[PDB]
């Protein structure tokens, strides 16, 4: 099976207090572009997904979700629009 | 086989004590009776607005793959249950998952 992201160990270091070592691990993550799709499809995704810390609001959040949508599609994980 | 109840317990243990308690109260994992946000403010002694902030933020922690990716496989078997666990799962994953 595609393995779990290492984030499942120490979830808070991705969801709540992300640091550079966590982002480094996302860059090496085998499910990174699946994770980027899922960030766009998740209600209110926040924090470190797919190597991108998603801001909680504003145009910065719009940019991060736009980038993750485009990278997801580009790597074979297009967002299902019926699920956004 | 790890039961959904046991997987949810392990996931909830990754939350702060107050986040876990708010979640359990909200979805009736405590006794089978879900609580309104006003009632959860009743408990914990905070305003309805803080219960709402905690709930939204905790829900986004639970949706992140660090907590959601092993729960996602239970959704289809749990959907249509009528259970509190299905209720929490559906709140995490939404109604189109
Ligand atoms: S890319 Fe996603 S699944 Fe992989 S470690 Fe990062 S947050 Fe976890």
């Amino acid at each position: 099976e595609v393995p779990l992201g290492v984030c499942t160990q120490d979830p808070d270091r991705w969801t709540t207090t992300p640091d550079d070592e966590a982002k480094t691990l996302c860059r090496a993550c085998p499910r990174r572009w699946l994770c980027a799709r899922d960030a766009v499809e998740s209600a209110g995704a926040e924090g470190l997904w797919a190597g991108v810390v998603i801001p909680e609001s504003g145009r910065a959040r719009a940019f991060a979700l736009g980038q993750l949508r485009s990278l997801a599609e580009r790597n074979g994980y297009p967002v299902r629009d019926h699920r956004v | 086989f790890t039961l959904l109840q046991d997987q949810l317990q392990s996931v909830l243990d990754t939350l702060s004590e107050r986040e876990a308690g708010v979640v359990r109260l909200r979805f009736g994992l405590t006794d089978g009776q879900p609580r309104t946000l006003d009632e959860i403010g009743q408990v914990y002694g905070v305003t309805r607005e803080r219960i709402r902030q905690i709930e939204s933020k905790t829900m986004s922690k639970l949706r992140h793959p660090s907590r959601s990716q092993v729960l996602r496989d239970y959704l289809d078997g749990s959907s249509g249950s009528g259970t509190p666990e299905e209720r929490l799962l559906r709140a995490i994953f939404g109604e189109k998952a």
